RNA sequence: AUUGAAAAAAAUAAUAUAUAUUAUAUAUAUUAAUUAUAAAUUGAAAUAUGUUUAAUUGAAUAUAUUUUAGUAAUAGAUAAAAAUAUGUACAGUAAAAUUGUAAGGAAAACAAUAAUAACUUUCUC
RNA sequence: GAAAGAAUUAAAUUAAUAUAAUGGUAUAACUGUGCGAUAAUUGUAACACAAACGAGUGAAACAAGUACGUAAGUAUGGCA
């Protein structure tokens, strides 16, 4: 298995949530979508829980 | 294998906002081979250079105006032309 | 006004005599200090030049001297002579 | 964390380099800025003057050589042949040198070979 | 010294304000810029260095040059050519760019920039053809009022409109915006200002706006409808805002009937033209025309056919566009006029 | 996407509408970058330049002098020949190319006052292939060309890939600097007075080198580059040293005039010409 | 505002404050910033407080308080090296072949290679 | 007569298009860049194409909300 499927659950707490697919270590996927029950763009989050393939987060601060 | 400098996240330069190099610039005095003094901007910190070896001292820029050297500081005494009449036979070859 | 800061630890290397000449002819900008007004703004300070101003960088071993422009012939008015004009295009009449 | 050239790389780099080495942006007042408008457009102004100035002498040197050639035609035809040669490989001799800001200790040399 | 002179030339080529003069104009680096009005700021602040010296000269350069153009001016006849000649002499003198620059085009208060002067006249088309020429013309494409309307234009006249009667607040309308009825229930305000070299005294303009978008539903498609036309006005260079003061009620072909947009008959544009008059020879004063007020009628306006009767050149154009509210219906109680129609929101 | 369908639509005024002014997003873009306004500002003609003044004095009108043919005509390059149109199927036939090239070549123009031959721009290459291994050589390079010049390089990448020379496709290797006008000229004067007279056996540029059109080029070695006095002054702080290509562009309309113009800025030209 | 130098004001735009209107307007004031961001027993600079030399300032040196040095690429709306493959806004043009050029060679990189009639502005005879 | 601009004409889609092949694409659908990361959103979808049914395809419009754009507008994933 290569590309995984996943839920987003809206959080605006109406219960809505829309399912989406990504690869498997891809980082977590928040996106502003439509809630119907709230009627307005809302984040949705991942409901579950997964391994992620940590990146080195780029430091802008210049380091030594 | 490949020796590298990891780059860091790039600074970004604003559309508008972009800057030209102005590098720092010394007024430099350069003495050519003659006395011809010329002034011209350089970015290493040197107000006067004098040269040596310059187009106003090359024959190929004016041709109207170091073994051999050591041996001739090393054999001067003898003076070393009259020297190769003396030693100059031409019958054995 | 608008060139860079002259890079001085490039060109001179920390710990060295001839970094110390170059140091001894600068002289620093004025930091900024908690508790005083500096009533032409703080200092902005970085590689140890004002920002908000025009940085000035002080600087056979001879003193490149050079010859003058108007000449001996010129000083005389000799109409004859090639040197008389240096700078002009002479024209044989 | 680095080798001894890899910090003179940085350092070479650097040099190069628009970080933190730049001054405040040049601000103006109005009247200044009106000031160095003046200033340069006058300058630019100049300059055009003395482009056209040199371009029309050398439209006038070129009027001439074409009047030259003409009656040169005209008159003698070997000599016009003579005068109108292909001079492809033509080199400016070597001691018409780029003037210097200030001149030599010997300005002219009156021997020669 | 021609730029010192003010014996013919008029007094707005100076800078009014004194201390700014003598800030351009001193022998040392000494003063502060009056622009920096704040002590602190005027301490901080550092000129550009040798800036005076070199100013000078590039002044007497430029003013010898202009002295030069004069003495052209001067013997020149025709107008349009003498006009350019004291354009030419006149456009690098610093204080007039100081005053052009740095003080209101729009309402130009005439001691400073006087659009009598052909310089400054100049300045002020040059700034328009920057931005704001750029824009109406933007707008009247994309909104479809040139075709729609008039065939093209040639943007000659700035043409900007107000509506201070209705609400009370000061606003120049932007071309291509949404006013509400409220705004537009009472007559707007124009203002033409003129660049080309024209006859003040002769010149006539008129002003028509026209709404394109009132619906026909016999044809099943829409009709022209001229909702304020006026003829006949007088411009001149500094007085151009048209004003219930200035036209008179003979003027007015067709009295300010307001914007009432019917609900989901869609959004309307209204784009106002600015004419000017034909010009007759050997007839001083100005030309009148006489407009038969029967033959034109304003539920239907054929704007091109009427341009071709009365020989009309289209010089300036301003449009907005209003869409139905809630006001609308008070407004047309007001005017007295009829409840207003309902369109289906489907456009079947 | 609905579509992917492009179509510009005709207008109905012939005013050119310039639409980044019509926008408030970049208000310091819309100077000119002449203007003082704009923080891309650069004082330009900050000194006399030397060489320039030289050409504009003595050299441009000797150069009309020689370039002066009688009677001069036109030569037209070779161009796109059309086809007769001896059959039905010439018709909408795009035109046969040139006679002997593939592209087009220019026509050469008589000299007058105004198209005299001068200098248009430098190029200075430098390609350093041990970078292919050391990205930090391409750095050095960079630097050395920005010391030699007065003015900022641009990274050269390899844009080629090729198992045969170790060499991958987007690896940073070299830069190169195009000079114009008054640090050009200076580069040009350096050259002359500097560098290439402490060549010890260098006869000239060599009279076969190149474009057809205007174009001349030669390149420095290693060893050569340690004459520069950026680089002169000091030994010590350069180790390694990288060679460079040297593109000269000139306004000429063929190659013997611009070689002529060259040599009248004291560069010497050996080979046998063309 | 205090400080330096030797009556006021008349744009745009931004910022601050106020109010006008079923109009993101107007009024007054002022022109900031613009390539930066934690962490340095070691480099460099400033200021303050002492001491010694030629009330004095320069010069030298000690302590304190700061400031700088973390040295890192794009500087251009970048434009056919490589990299964010869906939106939108703005802008531009590729390739091949040919002629050259330091190592460079058929094959690394860079340069150059169709035509200006008319139009607008600028300078000029 | 010169400089600069606006450009126009000719040529080109042989490169490039995430991917086969074909059609299309410089008015670019290709490429660069700012913002963004939203429309790779939510309910009704007529009417067509195609079509035994099951399905498939293009899609105006109405309503809710979002992103970019000075605006006009564009976006209900990708040139097809
Ligand atoms: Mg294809
Ligand atoms: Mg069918
Ligand atoms: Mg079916
Ligand atoms: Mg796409
Ligand atoms: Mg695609």
């Amino acid at each position: 298995s290569k590309n995984s499927v996943i839920k987003l659950l809206s959080t605006a707490a109406s219960g809505y949530s829309r399912y989406i697919s990504i690869k498997k270590g891809a980082p977590l996927v928040t996106q502003v979508r439509y809630d119907p029950v709230v009627k307005r763009h809302v984040l949705f989050k991942e409901a579950k829980k997964r391994k992620v393939a940590e990146r080195k987060p780029l430091d802008f601060l210049r380091t030594a | 294998t490949r020796i590298t400098l990891p780059r860091r996240p790039a600074k970004k330069i604003q559309l508008g906002k972009s800057r030209p190099a102005i590098y720092h610039q010394f007024n430099v005095k350069m003495e050519l081979s003659d006395g011809s003094v010329v002034i011209r901007r350089s970015q290493y910190p040197k107000g006067e250079i004098r040269l040596i070896q310059d187009q106003r001292n090359n024959p190929l820029w004016n041709p109207s105006r170091g073994s051999l050297d050591r041996f001739n500081k090393r054999y001067s005494s003898l003076f070393s032309t009259v020297e190769l009449s003396e030693e100059n036979k031409k019958k054995t070859q | 006004r608008l060139m860079w800061t002259f890079p001085a630890y490039f060109y001179f290397k920390k710990g060295t005599v001839a970094e110390h000449k170059f140091l001894s002819l600068q002289k620093g900008p004025i930091s900024k200090k908690n508790g005083i007004w500096f009533p032409r703004g703080i200092p902005d300070i970085k590689h140890g030049r004002e920002r908000s101003t025009k940085q000035e960088v002080k600087l056979v071993n001879r003193p490149v001297i050079p010859n003058d422009r108007i000449t001996e012939a010129d000083r005389s008015n000799d109409m004859k002579s090639l040197e008389r004009q240096l700078s002009r295009t002479l024209y044989l009449l | 964390s680095l080798s001894p050239l890899a910090q003179r790389v940085v350092t070479q780099l650097s040099v190069m380099s628009a970080s933190r080495k730049q001054p405040k942006l040049l601000k103006l007042a109005r009247e200044d800025l009106i000031k160095h408008q003046t200033i340069e457009k006058c300058w630019s102004i100049y300059q055009q003057q003395q482009r056209e100035r040199r371009n029309l002498q050398l439209e006038l040197q070129y009027k001439s050589i074409e009047r030259s050639m003409n009656l040169l035609q005209e008159l003698s035809p070997r000599l016009f042949e003579a005068a109108n040669a292909s001079e492809k490989g033509k080199r400016f001799p070597m001691e018409m040198k780029v003037p210097t800001d200030f001149p030599p200790n010997t300005l002219w040399h009156y021997n020669f070979r | 010294h021609i730029w010192s002179d003010f014996t013919t030339r008029p007094s707005s080529l100076s800078i009014q304000s004194s201390k700014v003069k003598n800030y351009l104009f001193q022998k040392k680096a000494s003063l502060d810029p009056p622009s920096i009005s704040r002590r602190s700021n005027r301490i901080k602040y550092s000129p550009p260095e040798h800036i005076d010296e070199i100013f000078r000269m590039s002044y007497d350069f430029l003013e010898q040059r202009s002295s030069k153009f004069y003495e052209l001016a001067n013997k020149t006849k025709n107008p349009l050519k003498k006009d350019a000649l004291l354009i030419k002499a006149e456009i690098n003198n610093p204080e007039v760019q100081y005053n052009f620059q740095f003080n209101n085009k729009l309402n130009n208060v005439k001691d400073i920039i006087d659009y009598d002067v052909p310089v400054y006249r100049h300045l002020g088309k040059q700034h328009w053809e920057s931005y704001g020429q750029m824009l109406l013309m933007q707008r009247l494409e994309t909104l479809a009022a040139i075709p729609d309307t008039l065939p093209t234009l040639v943007p000659r006249a700035e043409v900007n409109i107000k509506f201070p009667f209705s609400t009370g607040v000061n606003k120049w309308i932007e071309p291509g915006e949404f006013l509400s009825s409220n705004v537009t229930s009472m007559r707007p305000i124009f203002k033409i200002q003129e660049y080309e070299l024209v006859n003040v005294e002769k010149q006539l303009y008129t002003v028509l706006i026209v709404n394109p978008d009132v619906p026909d539903l016999s044809n099943d498609s829409f009709k022209t409808a001229l909702c304020y036309g006026l003829v006949n006005i007088n411009l001149t260079y500094n007085d151009n805002l048209i004003d219930p003061r200035k036209f008179h009620s003979s003027n007015i072909i067709a009295d300010y009937l307001p914007p009432v947009p019917e609900k989901n008959a869609g959004k309307q544009r209204f784009v106002v033209w600015v004419f000017r008059q034909p010009l007759i020879e050997d007839k001083q004063g100005p030309n009148m025309l006489e407009i038969d007020r029967k033959e034109l009628s304003r539920d239907d306006f054929d704007i091109r056919q009427f341009t071709k009767k009365y020989n009309l050149t289209a010089i300036g154009a301003h449009i907005w566009r209003s869409e139905w509210d809630a006001k609308v219906a008070a407004v047309r109680e007001k005017y007295g006029l009829p409840p207003g129609r309902v369109f289906s929101r489907v456009r079947r | 996407p609905k579509s992917a369908c492009s179509l510009v639509k005709p207008v109905h005024h012939l005013v050119k509408i310039d639409k980044s002014k019509l926008s408030p997003r970049f208000p310091e873009l819309k100077y000119d970058k002449s203007d003082i306004r704009s923080p891309g500002f650069k004082p330009k003609d900050t000194h006399a330049d030397r060489l320039n003044d030289h050409y504009l004095n003595t050299l441009q009108s000797d150069l009309l002098l020689i370039n002066y043919s009688h009677n001069a005509a036109v030569v037209k390059g070779l161009k796109q020949r059309a086809w007769s149109g001896d059959s039905p199927y010439h018709l909408n036939r795009p035109p046969k190319n040139p006679r002997g090239s593939k592209a087009q070549l220019p026509d050469i123009h008589p000299i007058k006052w105004s198209n005299i031959p001068g200098l248009e721009s430098v190029v200075i290459n430098c390609f350093v292939r041990e970078a292919r291994e050391n990205q930090l050589l391409a750095i050095t390079a960079a630097l050395q060309l920005q010391q030699i010049t007065g003015c900022k390089p641009h990274p050269i990448f390899s844009k080629n890939d090729v198992p045969t020379w170790k060499l991958r496709k987007g690896h940073q290797m070299g830069a190169k600097v195009e000079l114009k006008g008054k640090e050009m000229s200076q580069f040009l004067s350096t050259l002359t007075e500097i560098v290439l007279p402490r060549i010890r056996e260098y006869k000239g540029i060599s009279n076969q080198s190149g474009n057809r059109f205007g174009g001349i080029s030669f390149g420095l070695t290693a060893e050569d580059i340690k004459f520069f006095p950026e680089i002169d002054a000091n030994q010590d702080s350069w180790p390694k040293t990288f060679g460079m290509h040297i593109n000269i562009n000139t306004s000429a309309q063929l190659d013997y005039q611009a070689r002529t113009l060259l040599s009248g800025f004291q560069f010497p030209f050996f080979g046998e010409e063309k």
